């Protein structure tokens, strides 16, 4: 009864993280051991026509990115796991978010990482036109 | 290829939106095409679910730099005896609004003590998982009758994790730096430490040279056996399966080989209590 969710390449990563106390650091340190970064995300099939802010409602990859559902770039959403927010709520999860191309290979690691302008809407050091 | 690791035991036909659904899996079918998934306009996001997700099949074989191996070799856990706490836990299953996975209904330990927890799940929803109080019963039959009036008298599980700490605490402050939970068939004790358990590196109590025992949300700190009042998690600890050193039948059958003193009455504390006797038969005894 049920219906799967989950691929076998990724029961290790997320057990581990499933369990840390620092998920995030988690899921660095697995990276840095050698193991493989979480898979099975949604990618989206798009245009690449689109605006390039770091999130939004419909798919908005540039010609430099790949979009991709939200949640599923989200450790928190992917392990099932506590936002590490006050109210503890996602901000990716209802939400398309684009990937640099050069980082897809790692969706859930690249917003683990990084951080978006509010000011412009782009990704900081991927970009932001702010500075 | 699939796993039942975060399987989504709710009663909804259908998957989700591609914004919302945790994997590619999980994105309903109305979206995929050309080998990925598109967005269809028009089609909008569910903003009112409630989807019970399984906390079964947990793999902890990860080899990562600075975090402790859970599972540990016959040889570890006979050196550190004085650590053994028996662990069976028996189980309330997913009804109405979800079926399909098991949830902690009695933890029982080596040490005679029985816990009740209220049946509660990991219920993904539009903002977050939301760990929560869910539809369960036990499931049916004569052998499984006795938990019939456990449905009622569970305790919230903020309340019984700190009990799991005190009781640790007590027992082994005095015993060792550590505890290896001895289990038997682990796999639903491996889902039930989800609720209770926190892993990282080897860390030291905040108040003493100890290793670190015990995890408290309340101060993101760790202490030892001897530091941890108020404590709501057990941080690190060790496990063995004793059914995995080459027994065949089950764990009644096989402790009643090297023991008569523990007649089963037929609780998680009596098998905690016969999973711990096995073990020290088979490592201790002739
Ligand atoms: C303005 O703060 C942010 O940069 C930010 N707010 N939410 C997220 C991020 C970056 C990572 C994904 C989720
Ligand atoms: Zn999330
Ligand atoms: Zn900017
Ligand atoms: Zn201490
Ligand atoms: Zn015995």
């Amino acid at each position: 009864a049920g219906n799967a969710t989950e691929v076998p390449a990724n029961s290790t990563v997320l057990s581990f993280c499933a369990f840390a106390v620092d998920a995030a650091k988690a899921y660095k340190d697995y990276l840095a051991s050698g193991g493989q970064p979480i898979t099975n995300c949604v990618k989206m099939l798009c245009t690449h026509t689109g605006t390039g802010q770091a999130i939004t409602v419909t798919p908005e990859a540039n010609m430099d990115q790949e979009s991709f559902g939200g949640a599923s770039c989200c450790l928190y959403c992917r392990c099932h796991i506590d936002h590490p927010n006050p109210k503890g709520f996602c901000d990716l999860k209802g939400k398309y978010v684009q990937i640099p191309t050069t980082c897809a290979n790692d969706p859930v690691g690249f917003t683990l990482k990084n951080t978006v302008c509010t000011v412009c809407g782009m990704w900081k050091g991927y970009g932001c036109s702010c500075d | 290829n699939v796993t039942g690791l975060f399987k989504d035991c709710s009663k909804v036909i259908t998957g989700l939106h591609p914004t919302q659904a945790p994997t590619h899996l999980s994105v309903d079918t109305k979206f995929k095409t050309e080998g990925l998934c598109v967005d269809i306009p028009g089609i909008p996001k569910d903003m009112t679910y409630r989807r019970l997700i399984s906390m079964m099949g947990f793999k902890m074989n990860y080899q990562v730099n600075g975090y402790p191996n859970m599972f540990i070799t016959r040889e570890e856990a006979i050196r550190h005896v004085r650590a053994w706490i028996g662990f069976d836990v028996e189980g309330c299953h997913a009804t109405r609004e979800a079926v399909g996975t098991n949830l902690p209904l009695q933890l029982g330990f080596s040490t005679g003590v029985n816990l009740v927890a209220v049946p509660t799940g990991y219920v993904d929803t539009p903002n977050n998982t939301d760990f929560s109080r869910v539809s369960a019963k036990p499931p049916p039959g004569d052998q499984f009758k006795h938990l019939i009036p456990l449905m009622y008298k569970g305790l919230p599980w903020n309340v019984v994790r700190i009990k799991i700490v005190q009781m640790l605490s007590d027992t082994l402050k005095n015993l060792s730096d550590r505890v290896v939970f001895v289990l038997w068939a682990h796999g639903f004790e491996l889902t039930s430490m989800k609720y209770f358990v926190k892993i990282g590196p080897e860390r030291t109590c905040c108040l003493c040279d100890r290793r670190a025992t015990c995890f408290s949300t309340a101060s993101d700190t760790y202490a030892c056996w001897h530091h941890s009042i108020g404590f709501d998690y057990v941080y690190n600890p060790f496990m063995i399966d004793v059914q995995q050193w080459g027994f065949t039948g089950n764990l009644q059958s096989n402790h009643d080989l090297y023991c008569q003193v523990h007649g089963n009455a037929h609780v998680a504390s009596c098998d905690a209590i016969m999973t711990r006797c096995l073990a020290v038969h088979e490592c201790f005894v002739k």
